[PDB]
């Protein structure tokens, strides 16, 4: 089974590098080019280069040339993205990609979360949220994800085995420190009766941690 | 440095409904050795990396619902979605590969659906926020339709603006319809002051708000 492993996120200061890795498992690393792409919301979706393991060989946009350098070691299947000179520019999600010789297929990493920030790294406080005190056919619950730095937070309900009925709202940013939520309905017969406990992983901080939702 | 261009930009459907995405190139893609157009699609959906729809511009890729048809030669190329599902609201973006890698810059493709009032749930602080000395009052206004929705905060019956916070969701993937979290945030020693927190939703579905409050000495 091909995988591409990158990490969740980094954080690094402006003005500073990064040197971003990528390690490829389950084909022949030599055979497929890989390729690195940046992913903003006000440019979408944006090439940055390739590299054939193989050669050595790179090609790179042009609007990269300059800010990132890609490198490989095959012993390790381990492709490398260095960028350098960081400023806020640069705060995006990078993704590297392994393309198959079959071109009916290519593999993603899952995508690194890079913030330029000379803010410190605080793993969130995560709280439970059971309904008010004092009943109907259905109930909510909650969870709240409050105070993290840098971005992403991932969160799940039940390990993920929990994923009808859910909404996770997207992060937002108050004085350097991320907030999210997410909110799951149940019946009435399924809570408290059964075990309801949101999952919150902070890459950045290595953070995991579980809150079962308990009545007030 | 060939450049793609995609439109729309977004659009907007019914299920069950045809759409049809553009995507134009600055120079051919069609290789005269290969007999191929090197011209791509992908779908992105909120949170996960984007997957291969379509390449050589026709051939489906394996496991990709028939529903799905690229076509297209030379510098104009098309992504058809015979009968939009509600599970196929995505980013949709062109890539060419005939000479380096570029993407197209999107459409982002949205879904219609009846009208439907917001479902308004309120959370007093979590007795773990307390005791760790901070307090959110935090308000779910869920699976409504339209996106566009209000919320006011009243504290011992005067309006609160300072201290919230709003978050949209992304479009429902199975219902089509919009969420919303609105979170106002207190010291706990402001929360301690006050006694009954209220959040108003006004939707469009209704010219009366849907309201929800508690307070904090009935806990």
């Amino acid at each position: 089974e091909v995988q591409l492993q990158q990490s969740g996120a980094e954080l690094v200061r402006p003005g500073a590098s990064v040197k971003l890795s990528c390690k490829a498992s389950g084909y022949t690393f030599t055979d497929y080019e890989m390729h690195w792409v940046k992913q903003t919301p006000v440019h979408g979706l944006e090439w940055i280069g390739a590299i054939d393991p193989e050669t050595g060989g790179t090609v790179y946009n042009q609007k990269f040339k300059g800010k990132a350098t890609l490198t490989a070691d095959i012993s390790s299947t381990t492709a490398y993205m260095e960028l350098r000179s960081l400023t806020s520019e640069d705060s995006a999600v990078y993704f590297c990609i392994s393309e198959d010789i079959d071109e009916s297929k290519d593999y993603w990493g899952q995508g690194t979360t890079l913030t330029v920030s000379s803010a410190k790294t605080t793993a969130p406080s995560v709280y439970p949220l059971a309904p008010v005190c004092g009943s109907g056919s259905s109930v909510t619950l909650g969870c709240l994800v409050k105070g993290y730095f840098p971005e992403p937070v991932t969160l799940t309900w039940n390990s993920g085995s929990l994923s009808s009925g859910v909404h996770t709202f997207p992060a937002v940013l108050q004085s350097d420190l991320y907030t999210l939520s997410s909110s799951v309905t149940v019946t009435s017969s399924t809570w408290p009766s059964q075990s309801i406990t949101c999952n919150v992983a902070h890459p950045a901080s290595s953070t995991k941690v579980d809150k079962k939702i308990e009545p007030r | 440095d060939i450049v793609m261009t995609q439109s729309p930009s977004s659009l907007a459907v019914s299920a069950g409904e045809k759409v049809t995405l553009s995507c134009k190139s600055s120079q051919s893609l069609f290789n005269s050795r290969t007999r191929k157009n090197y011209l791509a699609w992908y779908q992105q959906k909120p949170g996960l990396s984007p997957t291969l729809l379509i390449y050589w511009a026709s051939t489906r890729k394996s496991g990709v619902p028939d529903r799905f048809t690229g076509s297209g030669s030379g510098t104009d190329f098309t992504l058809t979605i015979t009968s939009v599902q509600a599970e196929d609201l995505a980013v949709y973006y062109c890539k060419q590969s005939y000479y380096l890698r570029t993407f197209g810059g999107g459409t982002k493709l949205e879904i219609k659906r009846a009208d439907a009032a917001p479902t308004v749930s309120i959370f007093p602080p979590s007795s773990e926020q307390l005791t760790s000395g901070g307090a959110s009052v935090v308000c779910f206004l869920n699976n409504f339709y339209p996106k566009d929705i209000n919320v006011k905060w009243k504290i011992d019956g005067s309006e609160r603006q300072n201290g919230v916070l709003n978050s949209w969701t992304d479009q429902d993937s199975k219902d089509s319809t919009y969420s919303m979290s609105s979170t106002l945030t207190l010291t706990k020693d402001e929360y301690e002051r006050h006694n009954s927190y209220t959040c108003e939703a006004t939707h469009k579905t209704s010219t009366s708000p849907i309201v929800k409050s508690f307070n904090r000495n009935e806990c």
